[PDB]
RNA sequence: UACUGUUCCCUGGGAUUGGCUUUGGGCUUUUCCUGCGCAGCUUAGGUGGAAGGCGAAGAAGGCCCCCUUCCGGGGGGGCCCGAGCCAUCAGUGAGAUACCACUCUGGAAGAGCUAGAAUUCUAACCUUGUGUCAGGACCUACGGGCCAAGGGACAUUCUCAGGUAGACAGUUUCUAUGGGGCGUAGGCCUCCCAAAAGGUAACGGAGGCGUGCAAAGGUUUCCUCGGGCCGGACGGAGAUUGGCCCUCGAGUGCAAAGGCAGAAGGGAGCUUGACUGCAAGACCCACCCGUCGAGCAGGGACGAAAGUCGGCCUUAGUGAU
RNA sequence: AGUGCCGGAAGGUCAAGGAAGUUGGUGACCUGAUGACAGGGGAGCCGGCGACCGAAGCCCCGGUGAACGGCGGCCGUACGGUCCUAAGGUAGCGAAAUUCCUUGUCGGGUAAGUUCCGACCCGCACGAAAGGCGUAACGAUCUGGGCACUGUC
RNA sequence: AUCCCGUGUGAAUCAGCAAGGACCACCUUGCAAGGCUAAAUACUCCUGGGUGACCGAUAGCGAAGUAGUACCGUGAGGGA
RNA sequence: AGACAACCUGGCGAACUGAAACAUCUUAGUAGCCAGAGGAAAAGAAAGCAAAAGCGAUUCCCGUAGUAGCGGCGAGCGAA
């Protein structure tokens, strides 16, 4: 069957590939989770 | 599969519905050889739906 | 290497569970080509809006390269050139991608759509430290925090799915029987034993069945087989043809018993009663089951008619719930 | 060859799971003749059927016997003919803890030995790591014979 | 069908949601995913009061006597 | 905090047996163990019944009824 993760994210620190400091583009569940919101680098819609 | 029971349906009362006395297709299963008689059957024969003495069409 | 399962283990889908990147999968639209049995100017699949498109919205022929190539000859970038080329017409089962409507074959660029990859990354996840960090004091004592090192979205764990160990479990694994085992048999039909109603046992004596036939059924008409003897080409003890003589010893799809003469045996014509609705009444019996059926009702078959026909000359050809 | 184990392309077979499509139910809403219900049937909502993709395993292919196991007939004159099989027992040993027939036959041992020793081979039905055959020693081991010894007799 | 659960998904809010034995339509009924709550009901190691076509020392509790004693058993335990 | 005859709530959960064998099924969610608490405990105030007629939280007895049913449609089980 399977499901797409897909999560609002919006963001802070500049990010190495497609931050803006300022994006509204989606992602799974796994960046948010594992590598930004621990860090501090983002928050959710 | 070498002398079998067959299926001789009727060509009088081919299959209709509606309308109280319901029509019914009439049938009669009975044997032949396979091997002998290869052509199907088409005997004549009663039907009590028809109230005739219909043909007796063969089929599978 | 009994049946059914359980576990160990392996394998896929899903959760844990993230990220870019290139290479060549499937499907969906734009647009563009492509697609030579034979007629033969035609490397044309089927079909179609129906007769001017197009050209000076910078043309016929050609220079050299590019795409395609069953090598027949298509298609095309730029331009010296400079504004023509041409549709029915004759060959075909079809007409000209002159304009253009709709689609099969097989393919070229972009866009979407997902999926399959290999690698790496690291931040989940896993693992290491006589590496460090301390309460009033130790951790070269389990562990805890912190930097770190190595793996790395695999692995582990949960669920679902398919496989795969008597490793483990619950069971099953017939009866007859001249003691059991070894064998043989287990249901149905015929004959004997069976004692002249029926019935009747034994691991008593003999055989068959688990079908066949659209005609070997139904009816209408016609026919008399079998074995000898004598004559006759091949032809003989025996094929065919004639006569004679006992006559039913023949045949009757298949074991036997009982039956069957102008027949139930052998041939021909026409057909489908191998039919629906039933059924007084009997036979057979522990039950379950089985068997015969006059006759009536309808609608036919065959015959001139009277009549005969709801399968087979009869008894085996079969299973309840 | 069979089984086991180990390894191995393509092909077949192949679950869960998706998946393009088919087909049904229900029904706003149009409709149809005398008989009392009947045709359709948009959207939504329900259920079925599934072209394709889908691993391990299994078939399939190779290797392995100090892996489970197995190691032949028939007919003629040491020698040949012929059949089957994956292959037909090599060395050794052999009447044995294996031998049925059986007290096999031959020799030794005893006056006399179905037990004993050596040889033969007709191995019913030994046999090479469920090892084969030998072997000094050792045995409250089995099994024969002698001396000494005695109430075992 | 209704009720509850592991795995994965994953709504709506009274122009709603759920039930009325698959399922859809129309009716009717109710408001799930927060809690609390006496009675009637079950029983007897036990206390008081009553009763017995109950027992009378091989009966009645195992036990009418200082019985779970004597005794047996490593022990659980058995048991006059 | 531990103890406490039965009754009770929750967790785990047999087999002999019956089916004239036996695996579905039955024994049974019974016996047992474990945890918990009261005089009772649990239930309980409708996302409920029922049928176009109505009822109004539970719980217990009579009844419906051995009926509707389920069931190798067998043994049996059995509602509202």
């Amino acid at each position: 069957k399977k499901v797409k993760k897909i999560r609002k994210i919006i963001l802070k620190e500049d990010i190495p590939d497609l931050g803006k400091k300022g994006q509204l583009l989606d992602v799974r569940a796994g960046f948010l989770r594992n590598f930004l919101l621990p860090l501090g680098k983002a928050e959710v819609v | 599969d070498v002398r079998v029971k067959v299926i001789l349906e009727c060509t009088g009362c081919v299959r209709k519905s509606v309308n109280k006395g319901s029509r019914g297709v009439s049938r009669y299963i009975t044997q032949k050889n396979r091997h002998n008689t290869p052509s199907r059957l088409e005997l004549r024969k009663f039907c009590p739906y028809c109230y005739k003495h219909t043909i007796h069409g063969e089929i599978k």
